[PDB]
């Protein structure tokens, strides 16, 4: 990596729920790379080839490449090391991985009305992260794209504000988020033997017994089902009905697994008691 | 033998499709898999070619299945299912084996149960295997990102077939009928059924009652997909109901010549009040809603649903 | 001449727009599927004037283009991965009938690995079935491609089928700047399809009869020939297209940095670009390294590269495949550019390079640690083993 | 041993019903159908207990046999021509999913010529899909091969699908002595199958789940490693075969007076017979010529041809197969030969022939002709042009 | 239009299936291909997957068809079949000919329209093509040496069903009644029918009503196989005649959701006295027949034949 | 540089079909009986139609044959006719070795089958044995395509037809063909009641069309003359035809054509099947052997 580094490229990260907001990573991710190729800048902008299929609240990404140098790196299909990371989504600071491989001097920027200080409490170890940015994009929409993409501005200043208002569909959103934006500064892989003997037989792997741990779905949740048991007829119409078998029978009536919930609301859509409210996950530290 | 379900309440809690799958929020599909599952019981092999159920279940290096499963491509859902049920009935008769005759599943999606495995599928009904097939029909090819396929319905929009001036409908096409297709010419079938997960318990004996018979079946199961019909992820079950209350997914079981209905439809709504909630139809004039009409009202015709509109 | 940024997928759109073609046969599978989708999207909105069959497989998709071409239509169809050796029967029954079908492939592994990334496996099972065959490596060479394939392949004197082929996601995905051309330009470059068969009651004619046992080296040489002379034709449509699309291509090598070098890479596609951005590099730094990246894949340049490729000391030939137990161990680039340097086989050391498996990227530094071997063998002169597999053994 | 006058067809058969296939699925095509006939009697007769599973096509035939050895069962089935590429898709899943699926291929050209004669074509459309291929060239061999097959392949250090390759008609229908073996004598040579993964509710196994790309490579190359160890137990094979049923076979070549030998001419099939029958009449003449008969095609004798075949002077490579395009516009064997001997490319001398086309007999007089080309080649030196199609070039 | 034919002097004189082919004396499916040819006319293409009819028509490098025809493989006959209707609707479109839209037909063998090429001819119902989907049925893959098929009778004999102890009937499966398969699910389809070389004029007049038709027409037709079948060659007639007279084919026209029956049985014979004239049932013991009678029930029963047998 | 003195060539022309049995069971039963020996059916006339020339051929050696993998005979030594009426139309005398006999299976005089031969060449011997009374012609499904027979070897015509070759060459004897046959003592008569008598002393490729594409035919196929398939003619009784043309709505070959003197038979294609002398209500037409005819 030393003979083929790019000290000019700036990497940026664009995570977001799947198929419901991934139109959203993707116009922050373009309207970014218009506005650095109006200042002579080389760019890139594309979707995680990874991520797909998408699927509904899976998180998904949307990445950038700006550089003033011809990009060498363009069949890389993931921004491993990223300059800017950004979440269309407020619940995506819990439980996802988003500040895997950011390098020294990099900036977080969120989509949400919570304080800096709550979001560290899901955010743990920051590491090389040097800010924090929050912004109130639903309000200032009310797409999101053009407040989220100005609040990247505030912090970075990757690309002039001008030349960003002459590529959004909405500059006001945009100024909004751009003036509205909460700063917060913060202090500053496997071999392939290895990669080898992690594969069984013809790729063949043995039956689950109780769960899929292959596949831990609890980071899909926006929001989850939350129960009033004074309310619940034990009718169980959603234990029949979950997609995802996060529904257990018991005494005390259905007991709701948040290790894989994903938090659709069919349980609380099909549910003729009322018993059931879908509740934002980031009221939840669990 | 698998016994009846009388109810959710005496429904078995034992659960065969576990959580942990990159399946959408509120899949169709999934829950299919999740209701088919918990009917089978422990004695029972999966056949999954190429789709949703296959990719989705097991992304990655993993899956939810607690009985065995083996991928097949999409063209041979059916033609691997038969080389399983008959490597059983020769290792058993030979003493090569002391394990019990297994149920044998195929969950195969609508393109390979009705477009590119058809033929793998007819053939098997024609030797008669001992094995269930299941299409779970989510209306198109979701995996590949949401193409067009005999069962999407007419002038719904794909990326294969998108809305313009040349084609305002974007499908021209009227889906196949693929249970009425196989119900035909195959002397070795003895049980077809078509389902619905609107309808689980409906949904689980079907199975229970394919698997019961000591040949070839086929159940063609309706499940709603939030991702390609364009519908929010929490309206899945709506849409399951809606497409039977409103005659564009027909619940009966055809044996002996004779369909027999599964659910008392006293009075049908009319199909704008179920394609009004997909913004694959979101492009349709009423013009194009009234040959969809007319469609469903001939379709109900063949079943014996005999009911008016109502508000029509 | 207006240039756009396209993917590869829309770039094939337009070149198969621009060709102007009848019958169009889909079906899904990444990575090709949004060429289908652009297509489809071209035809609803009056783009183009195309029947677009929804086929019902991929052996389908062959099958109506054939029947269509036999009809005097020009046709299009495509597909990737299992989805290429599902419609391997129809292929050989084409190319024996004369019909010029173009075929895109977006490369993609088979099953297993599955449904993600690409590899060059799938298509290089059509070696024999007697098409014109190669690699674009830019969205740019794939709409050129799409247009000469057409030109040389529907040529009278060839009247042979046609691989357009381009790397999985690395061609179909990524932007590149694209001159999309004007119709006058391809009007210019494009005559109408005629072949001297075709299925018409005004002048009835018996296609494919079950031929006589005697009779049946004198068809296969027949089309032998056919695909001997698929070269000439192929230069002059690479003359004709600079002349008038003013990008100048080379029939069968894209050499670069090549006149001193000492070794060299030997590939093709998308991945021979990454090559180059290695070898540009090391060659300021003094390392007379170059790149060959080959554009015609089949009919197999053998002479060409043996006359232009004998004059370095080592060639390494990078196969992004697995070609199981064939010679050698590596791919069928290693051995077909072997067989044509044979007689140079006591001088030109050749090695293979395995890489780019299940749709990984061969990256940069994989590239720089494959010139440092060729340096290896440039100054020892052996070869230890004929081929690596990329990382596990190098 | 009891000595019968059968064709390949019913030699085959013999060879599946003393390797107590369970399940055999079937489909009629020219010239391979008769096995499936004699395998249907004596499963009627009773002589064979297995599942005869009538399949609807080949590609069914490819996946019904891919299921049933996943269920524990030993398979059989096959196919000719494009019945061999009908079931295209379904091969690299069975050699991925280790599967020692057997398939017997009594070859046939493909559309076109079409319907009458064999070209080894069908087959070598299946080289890269990682399984064991080899010709056999007699009636006897084809029973041979059978049994060697199952044993190499449902090796628990191999764990891949077989093609047992025979001539069409030449070793499929042309009678010939077969010391057919006691079942004893094939019992203590061949154990049951057993792999490694197997569908069973008592042991739930998930088989084929979509893997991580980054997983993609070590799959392929966990692949790659149980191709390379193919040779070892083909030989210990064919050493155990030979102390049990009194026939010793070369794990790669059969060659014919070749120890002396100036010129000789490479070659697979029961055109080799042909070509072993002219090598001794012209060593009458004085003529040290000799023949060279590959019995092993994949996995590929790279090392083992470098070794035994450079000691001559001139090399002459027979493809009854029509591979277009392919480089030195000769076949998959002389590209293949000459990747393997390309260390000794000054020195030995390679030609390609390719003949048999449409099924056509390779006569004793184009044998000759052959053999005094190399002789010709071997006193000057120099090749003039890579391959001769005969009889239109040679 | 092609207009009805009265009878069998007021059908024309024009031949569209000139003699000279390889095919077996009295082939049945020589002169289903007569007939089909004839009442086609001239603007006719036709599509012949690898077959007899196939095979035995073109040895060697010829062929007897006045009006167009390709090879196609066994496994696309509809496949192809598509093609070359959408390439003329499109080339006429564009303006890129001047031909009327010619009679698109084929004759695809019975495992190649209902094993093997069902999947093809599935979806060009799908599609709905306007092309005619012919089956000539000879109840084997005819060419390929007698095997069996999914139309072969129950308790046939042939070289993959040879009888013996284990297997008494040679063939333990009933046959897959193919009209019955793509007559419902196709909403596209508006033609169907079953048709016998024993009636040329009710099969040339079922013809030109597929052809006549807005869409995609399947016509599915008896042809019996002297060779295949083993009888004399000069039986072939009395063969296609009993096996409507017995039960064994039916004849109708299955239209709007309703069968129409084509020839009018007073009285219908036992299957033994068709199966006893064909040395392939020579080989089965009362009980088989027996099985078979019951089937040739159950299936006249599904068309609307309610006489009993006499 | 090729030749084998020890190599007897034997090409056997039969009935497709009807005889394709019997010309095979022939063959086999003396190579069985027999010092280096191949027996096979001519792969080139598979599928085997009805009526139609078919052949099998016989190598027996002394040494070791080295021409196994060659399709036909093409320098027969024996050349044997199931059929009597395969001297008409068909080469059966092409390439023919001196010292050569010519096997019938006929009741008919020798005079008359020589007035269809014309010149025998290097013809030495000719015999005749009617195999017809002696044993029945077999037909079976089995033994296809390189199947095994399930009905044997030498059950039917074969061995009396076989018997009368060994009387006139003598390549094998009699208990070694006896113990390979179904009935030795059909092919006892055959063997003793045959009658012999003693006999008096580059281009390819131009001629391959585009990818093998032909134009269609207007009025017959001359690729494929079947006149030559006919054991039978039909005769009609033109004061017997109603000319209702059933036999013209029958034939699958087309070889009627409607006149006004009502229907004609084109005896250059017709395939003597017999189907419209079957068909015809007015019974008109009568089923004759083709010998009986000069033309
Ligand atoms: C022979 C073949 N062709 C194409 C594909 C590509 N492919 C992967 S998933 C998929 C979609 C399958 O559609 P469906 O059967 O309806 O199941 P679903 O995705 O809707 O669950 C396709 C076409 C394939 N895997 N194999
Ligand atoms: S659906 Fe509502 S009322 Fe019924 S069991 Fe669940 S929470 Fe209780
Ligand atoms: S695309 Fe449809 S079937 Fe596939 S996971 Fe999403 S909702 Fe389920
Ligand atoms: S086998 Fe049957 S269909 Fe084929 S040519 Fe002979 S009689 Fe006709
Ligand atoms: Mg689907
Ligand atoms: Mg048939």
């Amino acid at each position: 990596k030393d003979l083929f580094a790019e000290p000019n490229l700036k990497q940026i990260t664009v995570w977001a729920r799947g198929v419901v907001m991934n139109k959203d990573a993707r116009d922050i991710v373009v309207a970014l790379t218009e506005a650095a190729a109006k200042e002579g800048k080389y760019v890139q902008a594309w979707e995680n080839y990874v991520d797909l299929p998408d699927r509904i609240y899976v998180p998904v990404r949307a990445y950038a490449r700006i550089s003033s140098d011809p990009i060498e790196s363009k069949y890389i299909y993931e921004n491993e090391t990223p300059d800017i990371v950004v979440l269309v989504e407020e619940s995506l600071i819990k439980g996802v991985p988003i500040l895997k491989g950011i390098r020294p001097g990099s900036t977080l920027v969120v989509n949400t009305k919570r304080s800096i200080d709550t979001i560290l409490e899901f955010l743990g170890d920051t590491g090389n992260l040097a800010q924090i940015v929050t912004v109130d994009a639903n309000s200032m929409a009310e797409g999101i794209a053009a407040p989220i993409a100005g609040a990247v501005v505030k912090a970075t200043g990757i690309v002039d504000v001008e030349n960003l208002a002459a590529v959004v569909k909405n500059p006001a959103a945009m100024r909004r988020g751009y003036a509205e934006a909460q700063v917060r500064q913060l202090p500053p892989a496997v071999s392939a033997t290895e990669l080898l003997r992690q594969m069984p037989f013809a790729g063949t792997v043995p039956s689950p017994v109780t769960e899929n741990e292959g596949m831990v779905t609890g980071n899909w949740r926006i929001q989850r089902p939350i129960i009033d048991r004074e309310a619940c007829t034990e009718c169980y119409t959603c234990w029949i009905y979950c997609p995802d078998s996060c529904i257990t029978r018991t005494e005390e009536g259905p007991v709701f697994n948040m290790k894989y919930c994903k938090g659709c609301g069919l349980c609380t859509a099909v549910c003729p008691s009322g018993a059931l409210t879908n509740v934002p996950e980031l009221d939840f530290k669990d | 033998m698998l016994d009846r379900i009388a109810s959710i309440k005496k429904a078995p809690d034992e659960e065969y499709y576990v959580p942990g799958h990159r399946t959408c929020a509120g899949c169709g599909p999934a829950l299919t898999y999740r209701l088919v599952a918990k009917a089978a019981g422990p004695n029972t092999i999966f056949i999954g070619p190429t789709g949703c159920m296959y990719v989705a279940n097991t992304s990655y290096g993993c899956g939810p299945w607690r009985v065995p499963w083996i991928h097949a491509q999409i063209t041979n859902g059916g033609a691997v299912a038969s080389g399983i049920e008959a490597a059983y009935k020769a290792m058993i008769r030979k003493k090569k084996t002391d394990a019990e005759f297994p149920n044998i599943i195929v969950m195969a999606g609508d393109g390979g149960a009705v477009d590119i495995g058809l033929q793998a599928l007819s053939a098997m009904l024609y030797r008669g295997h001992d094995v269930l097939f299941i299409c779970y029909d989510n209306e198109s090819y979701a995996n590949t990102g949401i193409q067009t396929s005999p069962t999407t319905p007419y002038g719904a929009n794909t990326t294969f077939t998108p809305p313009g001036e040349v084609v305002p409908e974007g499908k021209k096409l009227f889906p196949k009928d693929n249970p009425k297709v196989i119900a035909h010419g195959h002397p070795e079938l003895k049980y077809v059924a078509t389902a619905s997960i609107g309808w689980p318990v409906d949904l689980m004996n079907k199975v229970r009652k394919g698997l019961n018979q000591e040949g070839p079946a086929y159940i063609h199961i309706h499940a709603p997909c939030p991702k390609g019909w364009q519908f929010p992820a929490d309206k899945t079950i709506e849409m399951a109901k809606l497409a039977v209350q409103t005659g564009m997914f027909q619940l009966y079981e055809y044996e002996n010549g004779e369909y027999k209905l599964s659910v008392k439809v006293d009075k049908r709504k009319p199909v704008s009040e179920y394609m009004k909630l997909q913004k694959r139809f979101a492009h349709l004039k009423p013009e194009h809603i009234a040959k969809m009409q007319a469609f469903v009202d001939a379709r109900c015709a063949e079943v014996g649903i005999t009911v008016p509109v109502v508000a029509s | 001449g207006k240039v756009r940024n396209i993917s590869g997928c829309v770039a094939v759109a337009h070149g198969v727009r621009l060709a102007d073609v009848d019958v169009i046969c889909s079906y899904p599978i990444r990575p090709y599927t949004g060429i289908m989708s652009e297509l489809a999207r071209m035809v609803a909105d009056g783009e183009l004037d195309a029947e677009f069959v929804h086929g019902e497989g991929e052996h389908a998709q062959l099958s109506v283009v054939y029947g269509a071409s036999a009809a005097g239509a020009r046709v299009f169809t495509g597909s990737s991965g299992v989805g290429v050796t599902y419609a391997m029967e129809v292929y050989s029954p084409i190319s024996g009938e004369r019909l010029p079908v173009q075929m895109a492939i977006a490369d993609r592994t088979l099953d297993p690995p599955g449904d993600f990334g690409e590899e060059h496996t799938d298509a290089e099972c059509c070696r024999d079935q007697g098409w014109i065959q190669g690699w674009a490596s830019t969205p740019q060479e794939a709409l050129d491609n799409t247009l000469i394939y057409y030109r040389v392949g529907e040529d009278q004197r060839v009247l042979l089928p046609q691989y357009a082929c381009l790397d999985g996601y690395f061609v179909s995905h990524i932007l590149g700047p694209v001159d999309i051309p004007d119709e006058a330009q391809v009007k210019e470059f494009l005559p109408p399809y005629k072949n001297h068969h075709v299925l018409d009651p005004r002048k009835p004619q018996i296609i494919g009869p079950q031929i006589e046992p005697a009779m049946g080296p004198p068809l296969q040489y027949q089309r032998y020939q056919a695909v001997k002379g698929v070269h000439k034709v192929l230069e002059e449509a690479c003359d004709e297209f600079a002349r008038i699309f003013g990008r100048k291509y080379d029939p069968y090598l894209d050499e670069y940095l090549t006149d001193d070098a000492e070794v060299i890479i030997f590939g093709q596609g998308a991945h021979m670009e990454t090559a180059k951005a290695v070898a540009r590099r090391l060659r300021n730094l003094g390392e007379k390294v170059g790149v060959a990246r080959l554009r015609t894949f089949r009919p197999f340049p053998t002479e060409q590269i043996k006359e232009r490729l004998s004059k370095f000391k080592a060639i390494g030939v990078l196969d992004v495949s697995a070609n199981f137990g064939i010679s050698c161990s590596g791919g069928v680039l290693l051995s077909e550019l072997r067989a044509a340097l044979y007689d140079y086989g006591d001088k030109v050391k050749t090695v293979g390079f395995v890489a780019g498996l299940g749709g990984e990227v061969v990256t940069h530094d994989e590239f720089y640690r494959m010139f440092q071997k060729l340096k290896e063998i440039a100054k020892t002169g052996k070869v230890e083993q004929t081929s690596y597999w990329i990382p596990f053994e190098l």
